[PDB]
């Protein structure tokens, strides 16, 4: 790989030949950085050494194509890109008369860089569906650019700097008195014209009061329509009307007590820097039905023969293929078989049947199938283990129920799955087309057969078709958790009282999966009911639309609850999820993806993420085209950031292939010639020039100025991270911080740190919430591919292992946090260690993380606690508590006696307010782990792993008896307390 | 006779988990079934667990007064006596949506007879071997797992430059024709002035460009047979993979049939950590 295949290094000069449209061969040497210009123009005065001239005439009118690594040719109307980075696949160039556009493929270019791969190959899928999303999504992509352009350029501005605020203008009580009198001392900085000198204002004023007033009696004490308020440090601003405490940049300094310093900005200096954002159309944008309830026959399918599967012919013995309709996670029906034949013949010419009728079947039904190999052997054993799977939905996106001969190419059997089928997996064909295939066959009606429509469903509703004393059961049920058992007398006991449901809306989760979705004659009743039922909160109707429920009605019902009710704050909270249940879709034109797309393009802190956590995931080939095809939408129409993230995806492979080298083909040299190494290669004009004044992927408002290498080291840890700093490129850095580090983490999976992280974040704002001040650290963590990811980093911190190595024993910790902060200020610090070490013994116990050591736990110099490296989590009542000795020192400020002392108790105090806290919102951190399973996180594969939360918060149990299960593991890992 | 103590019951199986319940049911015959306490853990709960229609139906059963049943009247003098009763009737009349007669029972004495070495040292001695046998077994089938995913790689690699080497010999051949294209008009009056320069130097530039031409497809052509071999030997590491993968599941299976078994008869644990 590099600029030329094969080789990496890329000499300065090299021999480029080049094609002339007369037919004349000629080579040239140039530069790495010689644009296309140039060369061009050096090109042309070299044919008067070559036979014919009379053609050429000129310099313009020519493209310049060539041939680039990815397979597919480039017309390279942008002249000013330097050799260097044109990623040839081979030195050769031609010259053509230029044809196109011009701009849509100068735009074709940027959007198939980010992508990661060409915009050309969407034009190639011949698939009915694929082609019919990229021109009908474009209505949502006109609507999201002409919203941003509405009232002024104060939309463009709301697009591109929105603000982040919270969801709750009301503030927790024990935040509330910290403010003195209800009231906040902010420091305001003017910058004036001579030499760009700065002042300082010192102001107290109401925590609810809007920007816009702030602003003004500022002004009264320096002694409108311009001067907008902005964030020293960071890029963020307050343009919209919010209570200054309504904002998480003002909230966090009221808690940690810290001085909220701003910044007054001239309006149209804002104004100045938002660029003018045109949306054009692309070009593909311009490019006897029987109803399925009068069909009186059983569903029929038939096998053919299966090309090739890979199985030695004497360690197995036969092969079969099990079939089986599903809706959702529950087959509608018992699975059928095939006969088993010998692995060298799949033939297989028989026609299943199934026992369901074809106007039972429910819109989202699927057929799922495997490949499996019987052993049969060992005496009186008989084995089965899949050798691939494949799953067909059995109406096309048009509503048709599919009919005639279709060819499926399987996939393989993901790794530590072991069932036959695979009925939670991508409905679709393998687009490697070198794997085992299946040919299918479905029986034809003597028509095309349509779904019916809602008219037709609602008139079988309402035609087939006072309050009770023990409705208490009723709330019973609502109040368990999505993974509790319903027996078959409480699904018959809902599905009876289903009318009186409605006066409990948040049992619709219960009461859809009390009814048979085999049965046309319910499912028409659920449709009415679900059409008429009450709006519900926003973190309930967000497990409506995990794999438990595949149906449109119930998935669109859900996101008209989300359009409404969830804020632009949660969304950003719940956004890793929302992405995930992108792939239990049933089709590529959903109700979510339409909602997600414009919540992104009218949001760039939306879109940031949006887009991350979509294009770290494309290397997967069971959903690369369905988000390659939607980050092609965004990228499109996101505006000018598409700009602004060429720069992150540029420098993320700069980083890349510089680890790339380190840990794989020179791994084994010593860490000085390693170090020797990374200087050189830093230090070289494109590295620097690629890995500077670009954003962050991590906080799109830090951006990343010039680069330290003196101070950018190899970590000796892991695999080598990356340690790297950078500096604040605007004036005011001092009073945010100067450098911003960061580990550049790459060979080790980071998305199940980044959902322990996402859990921590949420468990904090729980507690915070009710009365509890438990301060965690949710670092910021975001993984970027395949095993690669980045990592913020806490300043001034140092391991346990740090300080106990510099420390000479037990009391080294507790004298290390004496030494740091003598006199009044220690009493804050033993404080804050007891609140933060509190938080974490019951988040680790809770999630049964990995277990912790001196090496992945830190502790500030102002005392605070965190974690590090989340390795695992649920696997690997089985976790101990991870506190010891040295902890226990530091809680009751260095008494020998520990566990018997009054601050000890007090440890334990808030460890089971906090407990019982997080038990109350199970709800919740079920489903945030029940939106993840099709995620690929090895430890998190079935539901059947969600159930160690369920134990470890003892949902099962009494309020009471749970406390005494925490209680009682409390103190048996620390052998009594 | 025949309504002995729910203890002495082949289907009852105490206190596990649904998932344990689950595993145990997982692809068998309609009309399985098999009793366990209920969740809660609340004292005389009993649910019952039934393999019908694909699905795992799950009846409970209620236990006041002394009597125990589905539905509301209770008359049933003990658990034994109500799975009897229903073993040999179909469960349509508690639900007339319900139609099976409680047939294939999921004994837990049919796991008793199949295990050895009952005593305390061989037990721990055999299982011991076992784990090395795990570890390596499975250690085994991971590293196979690292060649399957990096040949993997490799190939589509490799692909992609075939296609690449298509568009690269598709933009040579067409400058060849070309050439004689444009060289259709010039070649006449060319011809007529005896100048060797410019036929021998027209011909250099076709000499040169045939020789790139014909390079270049001996590199695709070498490069394919590279990507066969790859191709074939990617083949080969499935068939390993498919042939091992049934090894680990029936040797893990009854590997932790021992480990689950030395803590059934009064075998703590603490010293199994050590035997491994
Ligand atoms: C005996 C010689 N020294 C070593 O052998 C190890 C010891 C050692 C390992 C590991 C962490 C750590 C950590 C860490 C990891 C994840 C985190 N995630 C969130 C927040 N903080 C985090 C902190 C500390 C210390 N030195 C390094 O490898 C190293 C490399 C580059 C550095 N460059 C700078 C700029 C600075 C300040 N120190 C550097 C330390």
């Amino acid at each position: 790989s590099g600029e030329l295949w094969g080789i990496h290094l890329m000499p300065p000069r090299i021999l480029v030949e080049c094609l002339l449209p007369n037919g004349m061969i000629v080579t040239l040497e140039c530069l790495r950085e010689a644009t296309l210009i140039t060369i061009k123009h050096e090109l042309f005065k070299e044919a008067r050494k070559y036979p014919l001239h009379q053609l050429l005439q000129d310099e313009s009118s020519y493209i310049f194509v060539s041939v680039t690594q990815e397979a597919e040719r480039e017309e390279f109307f942008d002249e000013t890109r330097r050799l260097c980075d044109l990623r040839l696949f081979q030195p050769f160039l031609k010259v053509i008369e230029p044809v196109g556009n011009r701009e849509e493929k100068i735009l074709n270019r940027e959007i198939g860089f980010a992508i990661g791969m060409p915009v050309c190959e969407f034009d190639m899928v011949k698939d009915p569906e694929v082609q019919d999303f990229r021109r009908n999504i474009l209505n949502v992509c006109k609507e999201a650019v002409d919203l941003r352009d509405l009232n002024s350029p104060h939309s463009r501005a709301m697009y591109v700097y929105p603000p982040n605020v919270e969801s709750s203008p009301e503030l927790p009580k024990h935040i509330y008195n910290k403010l003195d009198k209800g009231q906040i001392i902010v420091v305001i900085w003017v910058i004036v014209s001579p030499n760009n000198d700065k002042q300082k204002y010192t102001l107290k004023i109401n925590h609810d009061c809007v920007p816009e007033q702030v602003i003004a009696e500022a002004i009264r004490k320096k002694t409108q329509g311009k001067y907008i308020l902005k964030v020293c440090g960071c890029d963020e601003y307050f343009l919209e009307k919010y209570p200054l405490s309504q904002y998480k940049y003002i909230r966090s300094c009221i808690m940690l007590g810290r001085m909220p310093n701003l910044m007054l900005m001239a309006k149209e200096s804002l104004y100045s820097q938002l660029p003018m954002d045109c949306f054009t159309m692309p070009s593909y944008s311009r490019r006897s039905t029987k109803s399925l309830w009068v069909i009186n026959s059983a569903l029929r399918i038939k096998i053919l023969c299966a090309t090739y599967v890979n199985v030695n012919i004497r360690d197995i013995d036969k092969i079969y293929v099990r079939t089986g309709i599903y809706h959702g996670g529950e087959p509608l029906c018992d699975n059928v078989n095939t006969q088993r034949v010998p692995c060298s013949n799949p033939r297989w010419n028989e026609w299943l049947n199934y026992d369901i009728y074809i106007p039972d079947l429910p819109r989202a039904a699927r057929l799922c199938l495997s490949i499996c190999s019987v052993k049969g052997r060992k005496g009186a054993k008989e084995e089965h283990c899949p050798l691939a799977w494949g799953n067909i939905n059995l109406f096309d996106y048009t509503d048709t129920l599919v009919s005639g001969k279709m060819a499926l190419n399987l996939w393989p059997v993901p790794h530590g799955l072991e069932d036959l089928l695979n009925p939670i997996g991508v409905t679709g064909s393998n687009p490697n087309k070198e794997t085992p295939c299946l040919e299918l066959e479905f029986d034809w009606f003597s028509s095309v057969v349509k779904f019916p429509d809602m008219s037709v469903i609602e008139e079988h509703a309402n035609w087939s078709v006072l309050r009770e004393n023990d409705k208490e059961q009723l709330k019973a049920i609502s109040t368990r958790d999505p993974l509790s058992e319903i027996t078959e007398q409480e699904k018959d006991f809902l599905w009876s009282h289903r009318h009186y449901c409605v006066t409990i809306p948040e049992i619709l989760p219960k009461l859809l999966l009390s009814v048979k979705w085999n049965s046309r004659d319910e499912v028409a009743q659920m449709y009415c009911l679900v059409k008429d039922w009450p709006p519900i909160k926003p973190e309930q109707a967000m497990e409506l639309l995990d794999c438990n429920y595949p149906d449109p009605m119930v998935r669109g019902f859900a996101v008209r609850c989300l359009e409404k009710y969830l804020t632009d704050d949660k969304l950003s909270q719940y956004l890793i999820q929302l992405v995930q249940v992108l792939k239990y879709e049933q089709y590529l034109d959903n109700l979510l993806v339409r909602f997600l797309l414009k919540k992104a393009l009218t949001n760039q802190r939306i879109g940031h993420f949006f887009f991350w956590h979509l294009k770290s995931e494309m290397h997967n080939k069971t959903v690369s085209q369905r988000f390659g095809l939607l980050l092609e939408s965004y990228c499109r129409a996101c505006g000018m950031y598409l700009k602004h993230l060429n720069r992150q995806v540029e420098a993320m492979e700069k980083l890349i292939n510089l680890t790339d080298i380190l840990k794989q083909e020179k791994k084994d040299e010593t860490q000085k010639v390693q170090m020797k190494f990374l200087v050189e290669q830093m230090r070289r004009p494109d590295f620097m020039d690629a890995l500077q004044g670009f954003l962050s992927p991590l906080n799109p408002a830090h951006q990343l100025g010039n680069l330290r290498l003196e101070e950018c080291r190899i970590m000796s840890s892991a695999k080598r991270p990356l340690w790297l700093n950078w500096e604040n490129p605007d004036i005011m850095s001092e009073l945010l911080f100067q450098n911003n580090e960061i580990i550049f983490k790459n060979g080790d999976d980071l998305r199940q740190d980044m959902l322990t992280l996402q859990i921590i974040r949420i468990m904090e704002n729980i507690w915070q919430n009710q009365g509890l001040d438990l301060r965690m650290l949710p670092y910021g963590c975001l993984s970027i591919g395949d095993c690669v990811g980045l990592i913020e980093v806490v300043r001034n911190s140092h391991t346990i292992m740090q300080i106990q190595c510099k420390g000479g024993n037990s009391h080294t910790l507790h004298q290390w946090l004496k030494d740091k902060n003598k006199g009044e200020i220690y009493d804050a610090a033993i404080d804050l260690f007891t609140r933060s070490c509190a938080g974490y013994c019951v988040a680790t116990f809770i999630l049964g993380i990995g277990d912790r050591h001196n090496s992945n736990i830190m502790v500030k110099d102002d005392g605070q606690l965190f974690h590090i490296d989340f390795g695992h989590f649920l696997d690997h009542e089985r976790v101990p508590f991870v506190l010891t000795q040295d902890f226990l020192i530091v809680i009751s400020k260095g008494a020998q006696e520990c566990t018997k002392t009054r601050e000890f108790e007090r440890f334990q105090e808030m460890c089971y307010k906090a407990y019982l806290a997080i038990r109350q919102h199970a709800n919740l951190f079920i489903n945030l782990f029940s939106m993840m399973l099709g995620s690929g996180m090895p430890e998190l594969q079935s539901f059947d792993d969600i159930a160690y939360i369920r134990k470890t918060l003892a949902l099962d149990k009494t309020e009471q008896e749970a406390l005494e299960y925490f209680m009682k593991q409390m103190n048996d890992a620390h052998h009594g307390g | 006779n025949n309504n002995m103590s729910l203890q002495d019951a082949e289907w009852y199986w105490g206190d596990i988990s649904r998932e344990e319940v689950n595993e145990k049911l997982r692809d068998t015959a309609d009309g399985t079934f098999l009793v366990r306490d209920a969740s809660t853990k609340m004292h005389g709960d009993y649910t019952l667990t039934l393999r019908k229609g694909g699905n795992n139906k799950l009846i409970k059963i209620f236990h006041r007064d002394g009597k125990y049943g589905f539905s509301d009247p209770l008359t049933f003098s003990s658990v034994v006596e109500l799975i009897n009763h229903y073993r040999n009737e179909s469960l349509a009349q508690y639900n007339p949506k319900l139609d099976v007669k409680l047939l294939y029972p999921v004994s837990k004495y049919q796991q008793d007879q199949v295990v050895k070495e009952d005593n305390i040292e061989a037990v721990g001695k055999k299982l011991h071997e076992y784990n090395t046998q795990f570890q390596e077994k499975s250690r085994e089938y991971d590293r196979l797992y690292e060649e399957y995913t990096r040949t993997s790689q490799e190939i589509q690699m490799k692909r992609t430059a075939i296609e690449a080497f298509n568009e690269t010999i598709k933009i040579f051949e067409e400058q060849c024709q070309t050439q004689e294209r444009y060289s259709k008009e010039y070649i006449e009056k060319f011809k007529r002035e005896g100048n060797e320069k410019e036929i021998q130097r027209i011909m250099h530039n076709y000499d040169k460009l045939k020789s790139r031409i014909s390079e270049i497809i001996d590199s695709r052509r070498r490069l394919e047979e590279d990507l066969k071999k790859q191709a074939a030997e990617y083949r080969e590491i499935d068939k390993r993979m498919n042939s091992i993968k049934p090894d680990l599941i029936q040797l893990r299976k009854t590997r932790d049939q021992y480990l689950m078994w030395l803590t059934q008869k009064g075998v703590r644990q603490k010293k199994l950590n050590e035997w491994l």
